[PDB]
């Protein structure tokens, strides 16, 4: 009924990776497995057809494997251009429909780790006069492109009113993200402080602002 | 080769309807069928079903029946997708693609790169209405920047739909400018910030103004950013 893929995989340039695709007897085993590569902001592109066949143009670095219950995509001599989402696809004969795996987001660590730069702005006096209060936490120059942001009211966590962007690749190939905390002017004024706490690669950077 | 052109981006409100087109060229339209695949933001691929290019008979995957109609205009080689009673969860990119042949020359299709997917049509279902932004100054601070420099900016709050353009000092200030991608709030409204790192010795000498343009609402704001 379903094609099970791990949500993520990682590797450094030159390394070899194996993306798995699990199923049953009615999906994999009797039917052909197809592999698709989806690069950021583009349509899925065929990588492997009929379990292990490479269409014209697909580099030999990509290879497909197939057993009874399982399927696999091996990527040799990994390059930064291979950073994409990989989907396995097969035909369900019992349901007479195409099913895709959930996809595996492969990260290629083709750069050294870069710590995030964090700027925290308190709400402007103009915004307070418009009966609104926004704390602006700007995160930039980090690598790899994944951060976790946590806000604090005084010394306790805040979940409500938090909106964080997905990370995005900057011009310099490093990543940026922003996080916003929506408060009432009353919450801003009645607390001692508010903090934006950014976590990246096991390290934490915290900025605090007070009214 | 085999070509597929998909219609432009669409912004609709919940409960509305949308007609999306996929025009095919460079091959006999009836030789390969057309499949429809959708993808919600940051989510996986959803096979919606297919349309038989010679008979026009559609086939829908579970859940796609009724609300989704697959159509054809064989005289102009165009496949259509119609969605009614649009829900916010219908937001995403809709791809049209050729499907392998039922019987004849299956190998050639795969080998000679006949497996082609369209660029995709983004369908945005949102309750939000056209709104210009409220622009707030973000007063200079030297706490998170290099020595002898201060970070100042502009909060571009609550606008719809995208985009906004942000410049500084009418295009005369370009160095050290960082305009961040927008957040989308639960209200369906966007917000973004633009920040600029300037010399600390230029504050109170050099005037800093962020120019914000929001073409959909016909709104232009020139916000003076003063030291607090």
């Amino acid at each position: 009924s379903v094609l099970t893929q791990p949500p993520s995989a990682s590797g450094t340039p030159g390394q070899s990776v194996n993306i798995s695709c699990s199923g049953s007897s009615s999906n994999i085993g009797n039917s052909y497995v197809y592999w698709y590569q989806q690069l950021p902001g583009t349509a899925p592109k065929l990588l492997i057809y009929r379990n292990n066949r490479r269409p014209s143009g697909v580099p030999d670095r990509f290879s497909g494997s197939k057993s009874d219950t399982s399927a696999s995509l091996a990527i040799s001599g990994l390059r930064s251009e291979d950073e994409a989402d990989y989907y396995c696809a097969t035909w369900d004969d019992s349901l007479s429909g195409r099913l895709f795996g959930g996809g595996t987001k492969l990260t290629v660590l083709g750069q050294p780790k870069a710590a995030p730069s964090v700027t925290l702005f308190p709400p402007s006096s103009e915004e307070l006069q418009a009966n609104k209060a926004t704390l602006v936490c700007l995160i930039s120059d980090f690598y790899p492109g994944a951060v976790t942001v946590a806000w604090k009211a005084d010394s306790s966590p805040v979940k409500a009113g938090v909106e964080t962007t997905t990370p995005s690749k900057q011009s310099n190939n490093k990543y940026a993200a922003s996080s916003y905390l929506s408060l009432t002017p009353e919450q801003w004024k009645s607390h001692r402080s508010y903090s934006c706490q950014v976590t990246h690669e096991g390290s934490t950077v915290e900025k605090t602002v007070a009214p | 080769q085999v070509h597929l052109v998909q219609s432009g981006s669409e912004l609709k409100k919940p409960g509305a309807s949308v007609k999306v087109s996929c025009k095919a060229s460079g091959y006999s339209f009836s030789r390969y069928g057309i499949k429809w695949v959708r993808q919600a933001p940051g989510q996986g691929l959803e096979w919606m079903g297919w349309i038989n290019t010679r008979s026009g008979v559609p086939a829908y995957a579970q859940g796609f029946t009724g609300r989704f109609v697959f159509s054809l205009d064989t005289s102009v080689d165009t496949a259509f997708l119609e969605i009614s009673s649009l829900k916010t969860e219908d937001t995403g990119i809709y791809y049209c693609a050729t499907r392998p042949p039922r019987f004849y020359d299956k190998t050639e299709y795969w080998e000679d790169g006949f497996d082609v997917w369209g660029r995709g049509t983004l369908v945005t279902v949102s309750s939000a209405s056209t709104k210009g932004p409220s622009v707030f100054p973000l007063a200079p601070s030297s706490k998170s920047t290099s020595g002898g420099t201060a970070a100042l900016g502009c909060l571009v709050k609550d606008y719809f739909p995208e985009p906004v353009t942000v410049s500084w000092n009418s295009g005369a200030l370009t160095s050290g400018v960082h305009t961040f991608p927008a957040v989308l709030q639960s209200s369906g409204l966007y917000s973004l910030s633009s920040v600029v790192t300037v010399p600390s010795s230029s504050l109170g000498t050099q005037t800093y103004i962020c120019n914000v343009n929001h073409k959909p609402s016909n709104t232009k704001v020139d916000k003076r950013v003063e030291p607090k």
